[PDB]
């Protein structure tokens, strides 16, 4: 589906928060004992509406909520930290949970490369005829 | 299936489950992001008035709570401290690592009463209310929070500009009886003896500048008792959106005491 | 290995309960304060022996215990969420965690579909050499 | 390794390890399952007496609980409130998000004492206690359960028969002393002074015709002691399994009362 | 890179102790109620410095730190389980993300086999032109 | 990212993650392995005088754990009941399901005072306290741990020789005095009123011995006060570490008493 924004209002620029999961840490800073409290582990930035991902992103993350709300029903774990690697082993097995048929439009495998190599050999014996 | 986004065609879609795209590439779980987004950015009403009335208590239903790994600044963050008129909570502690949400301008810090006719405390349109990366389906209580939703994309290992002046956070504080019915009645708290009554119509900024106004002006109880301004329809005050947007003000007054601010 | 049922009796059939994890939502009821309470979200439905797949399972059931009680022994997790997303890791692995080197007995790649590309493509040479 | 179900040539087997078969297809984790089969569909003995000595206390062991995603209706289910003599809890509380077993025809809650010579009660067979979609090592105190087992399978994606009348629930109480050893001793619940001494061969069925012949005959205790019935060998009673399959009754009467209830 | 053991000091052998994930259970000792305590459930062994591999394990759990502590004050877990299964995803999505080019240095796709297939098959009908 | 440990040409090595080596071969999580390694096997001082100076109390930071497979026999492990002056406790309870270490030689149990400047006490040079296959950030109170750090690993499926007498434990108890600061003070405890003044340069085999000494030679208090004995520097002790490597003692005696140990 396209995502078309059916909201009241768009706030156009996202001035965000998020964690450095891997920070190049500073001397000694990356010890807990050292580094910063729960508030200073922040970065900020500031994402514009370019190709409209803004306003797409505010309408996709209200559509969202029924299907996750019906997920986090369904679940029994308190707290869910495993929905995006579950979207990632589902990408793997849509491609790679069968036999990959070469040239089928589900197997995702590239001969072209592989055809130069053996269209370039058509001439290795055939050409070659003495 | 849970909506994931992705970018085709300069523009972002859901992925079609039924599909399948062997040119789109994820090579790392680095490239799928949970992001938490404001309701506040879609325009809607952001006054403890207006706020408050989309939140209900229920039964039987068990909390959930799901991770989101960035967030955007908020302009209104909440903060309850509710009890029944027999002095008992009406809101549970947080559980552990559930802190406040971690970039407020304004924290709407209500105290008050209320029925609380349920167990948790939900959104009535099925939001979230998010904390420090972690949105639950209800409120904590003395925890700040604000209310939104959870996208998850696929972004494009190319597009680099995806999640990587100061942070200034000022808490008003409201106090509230029959909190979560429909005679809701609000104070500003000016001090502990000095409130005003509250509109739907007052902005933060025009909260801030009242209470120094009467700071000021010198219009504090100066008595044991309670103080509570009015402020009749003729006074200004700040329908626009957060981002695209004195000597004047005479008090009079009318156990306790009640009293009018007019222009 | 074949599952043989070696219990005293076998119900042949099975009166199931579970969830609905994707709801097709009726208007509101998705949202958990609209939504039925923790009773009220469970479906039903009835499978007969057909294949001897209930007296399969039953005895399937039994047998995993062993296994499955020196797992949590073992682990420190004080509820496991994680055992089916492991299985498909392995299933994965198992088929994709090398070179996959193609005609083998452990790489599930078929080119049948690819020879009568370049079997088709045999007269596209031999057959044209005028 | 842990068991995976699998089905070929119209059977399901055990998916072996060491073999590599290509035309398996696992295109989703939706086609994995996790399921719990009850004790009862392999012909158990499921009366109170029978069941309650394949559980049994032991410390050392910690507990552990493992989900499971779609379960089994019931008939027998059980429900624990054991102390020592002292008074004190033999059973934990249940863990946050552990309720009860969903689907039970008959839950037969017992109430009582025993030594409890253990910190956790387990079964003494390794079978499983099944709750609410997760299943326990170990009894929760005053949680509905079924005694259980936890298969895991991969569906074919074509069968789509796999998992997708009312319900209705009736409570049998029992009282007990010397719970969980070899002189344990039941009593069936009529009223708070009325009580049938429990034999191992009564079904549900016979006990909830037993308490109402009993109502309506008014052969309960009217008096402030209580009143114990007893069922001498010749009296009928529903060795079948469930799901395969008056004013008869003359009673008469032997601080306390005990009494004979004959045919 | 290449583990250089920067310590003051190395044990050359590694004194370990384990659990056995999958025991060969010995009649009814799996069974929670019957089997060992806590305490109990170990197994133990000794490992020495062939390759240098001991002092090479001592610095490396010594690197990592830095990078499990930056990882971890990020997080909202508790407790961690999932580092393991989150590197046997990025293994498979490293080589099985895309569309796997053959003979690209990218794609572990071995086709020598399957050349061999088809270069014993030039003889098929070239050698055959009666 | 975090490092992960690959074997090539015969050498541990960190996996490059710009790079991809197609003849590796990851054929199940069975050989992805996570190991505790003991800050010991590097050299570091055991003793409990240069152990504590490496922890400390801070507030702000959650704490944190993660879980690791294997792990080493550790000779000296630690265990800390530390109170303030007020009696109130300076270290957590352990969550549920956090265990002691399972494999130490000698347990340094320390039980004392101190100022106790923040909520959760940690290590100084971002090492972990390994306790029964989780590693915590943090001290928990009266849980036994290693001081150590993790490693991942992937196994080569050929090398079998890679985690698959008997195991005894003794407890060494002290006493404390300003624990957590430049002027911490610590006795060996040899009963409940007879102790020995610490100093760095004592191992767990000398304390031991020390101990049996005084009890077998009859210098324990024979007095309802307590019996402080010193042990003057040309008493000789075993810079050698621990893998690697009588009636000569006289008494003497000088409310309270001190005393000195000569040879
Ligand atoms: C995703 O984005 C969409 C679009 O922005 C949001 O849509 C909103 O959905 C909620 C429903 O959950 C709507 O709330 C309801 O609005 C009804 C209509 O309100 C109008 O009615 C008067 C009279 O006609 C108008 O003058 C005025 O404009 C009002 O706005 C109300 O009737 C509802 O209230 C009644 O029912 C509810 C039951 O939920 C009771 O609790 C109330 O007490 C009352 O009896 C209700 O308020 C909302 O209007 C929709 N907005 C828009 C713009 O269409 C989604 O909510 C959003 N999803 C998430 C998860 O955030
Ligand atoms: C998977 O499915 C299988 C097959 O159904 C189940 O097998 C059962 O295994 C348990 C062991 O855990 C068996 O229970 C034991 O039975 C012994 C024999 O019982 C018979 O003995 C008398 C005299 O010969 C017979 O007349 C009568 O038929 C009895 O049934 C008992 O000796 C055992 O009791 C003694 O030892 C136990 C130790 O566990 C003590 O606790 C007792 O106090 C007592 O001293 C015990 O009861 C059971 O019989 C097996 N059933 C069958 C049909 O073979 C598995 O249990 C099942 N797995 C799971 C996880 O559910
Ligand atoms: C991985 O392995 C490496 C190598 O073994 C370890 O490196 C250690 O890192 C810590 C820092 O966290 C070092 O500790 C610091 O040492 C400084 C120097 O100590 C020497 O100073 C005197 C005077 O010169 C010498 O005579 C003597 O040899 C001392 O050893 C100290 O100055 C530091 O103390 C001061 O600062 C700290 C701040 O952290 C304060 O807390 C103190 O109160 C004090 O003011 C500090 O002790 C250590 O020396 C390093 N060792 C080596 C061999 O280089 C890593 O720690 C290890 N990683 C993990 C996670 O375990
Ligand atoms: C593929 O290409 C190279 C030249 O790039 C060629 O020399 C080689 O022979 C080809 N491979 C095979 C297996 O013939
Ligand atoms: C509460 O709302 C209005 C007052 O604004 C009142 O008329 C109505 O009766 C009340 N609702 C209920 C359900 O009692
Ligand atoms: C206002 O009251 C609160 C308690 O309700 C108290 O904590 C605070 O110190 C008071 N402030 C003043 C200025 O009296
Ligand atoms: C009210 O005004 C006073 C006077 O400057 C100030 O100290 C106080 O913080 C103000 N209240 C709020 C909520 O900003
Ligand atoms: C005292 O309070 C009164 C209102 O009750 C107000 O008018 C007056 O300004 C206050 N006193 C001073 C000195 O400001
Ligand atoms: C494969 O088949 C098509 C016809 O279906 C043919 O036209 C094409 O040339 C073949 N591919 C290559 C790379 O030669
Ligand atoms: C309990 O069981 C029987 C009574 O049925 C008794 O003879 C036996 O001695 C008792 N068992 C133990 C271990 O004391
Ligand atoms: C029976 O006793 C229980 C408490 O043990 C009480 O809750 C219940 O109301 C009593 N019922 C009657 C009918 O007396
Ligand atoms: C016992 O019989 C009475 C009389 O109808 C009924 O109210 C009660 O529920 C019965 N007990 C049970 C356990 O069904
Ligand atoms: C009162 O109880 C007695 C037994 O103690 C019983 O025989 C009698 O039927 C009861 N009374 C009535 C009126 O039923
Ligand atoms: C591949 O090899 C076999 C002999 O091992 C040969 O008979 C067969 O024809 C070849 N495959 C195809 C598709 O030609
Ligand atoms: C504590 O350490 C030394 C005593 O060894 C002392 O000289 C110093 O002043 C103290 N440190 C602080 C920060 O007060
Ligand atoms: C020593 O004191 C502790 C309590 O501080 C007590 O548990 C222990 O029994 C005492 N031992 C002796 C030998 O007095
Ligand atoms: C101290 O020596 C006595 C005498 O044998 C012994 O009982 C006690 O365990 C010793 N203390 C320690 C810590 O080993
Ligand atoms: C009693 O204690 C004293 C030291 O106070 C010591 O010299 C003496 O040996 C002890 N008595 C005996 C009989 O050992």
């Amino acid at each position: 589906e396209a995502i078309v924004n059916a909201q009241p209002k768009c706030n156009p620029n996202l001035h965000y928060w998020t964690t450095q999961d891997e920070g190049a840490a500073i001397g000694l800073a990356w010890i807990p004992y050292f580094g910063p409290a729960a508030e200073g582990i922040y970065i900020e930035g500031l994402m514009h509406n370019q190709d409209g991902l803004i306003c797409g992103l505010r309408q996709l993350a209200n559509e969202t909520t029924q299907a996750l709300q019906l997920f986090l029903r369904a679940t029994t774990e308190l707290r869910t930290f495993s929905i995006l690697n579950r979207k990632a082993i589902d990408f793997l097995l849509q491609r790679w949970g069968g036999t990959c048929h070469i040239l089928g439009p589900d197997c995702c495998i590239e001969p072209h490369d592989w055809t130069k190599n053996i269209t370039d050999k058509i001439d290795q014996i055939i050409h070659d005829f003495v | 299936s849970i909506p994931l986004g992705v970018i085709h065609n300069s523009a972002l879609q859901v992925s079609d489950v039924d599909k399948l795209v062997c040119r789109d590439k994820l090579s790392s779980t680095n490239q799928l992001r949970s992001v938490g987004l404001n309701l506040e950015g879609n325009g809607v009403a952001t006054d403890v008035p207006s706020a408050t009335k989309r939140w209900g208590f229920r039964s039987g239903v068990p909390p959930k709570v799901v991770n989101y790994e960035a967030g955007e600044w908020a302009e209104n963050c909440y903060n309850l401290e509710i009890k029944k008129p027999d002095g008992s909570e009406c809101l549970p502690a947080a559980p552990d690592g559930i802190r406040g949400f971690p970039r407020c301008r304004y924290v709407h810090k209500v105290s008050g009463t209320g029925p609380c006719a349920g167990d948790f405390a939900f959104h009535k349109e099925g939001a979230f209310f998010l904390y420090d990366r972690l949105a639950s389906t209800v409120i904590y209580r003395g925890t700040t929070f604000a209310e939104g939703v959870v996208a998850f994309l696929i972004l494009p290992q190319a597009k680099k500009d995806f999640f990587s002046s100061g942070y200034y956070s000022t808490t008003i504080r409201y106090q509230a009886t029959g909190f979560g019915t429909n005679e809701t009645e609000y104070l500003f708290e000016v001090d502990n003896l000095t409130y005003v009554q509250l509109e739907s119509r007052f902005t933060p900024q025009f909260l801030l500048q009242l209470n120094e106004t009467i700071y000021t002006s010198g219009k504090r109880s100066n008595t044991t008792g309670k103080l509570i301004w009015k402020v009749n329809p003729e006074i200004d005050t700040t329908e626009w959106a957060f981002w695209e947007t004195s000597e004047e003000l005479s008090f009079t007054v009318v156990x306790x005491x009640x009293x009018x601010x007019x222009x």
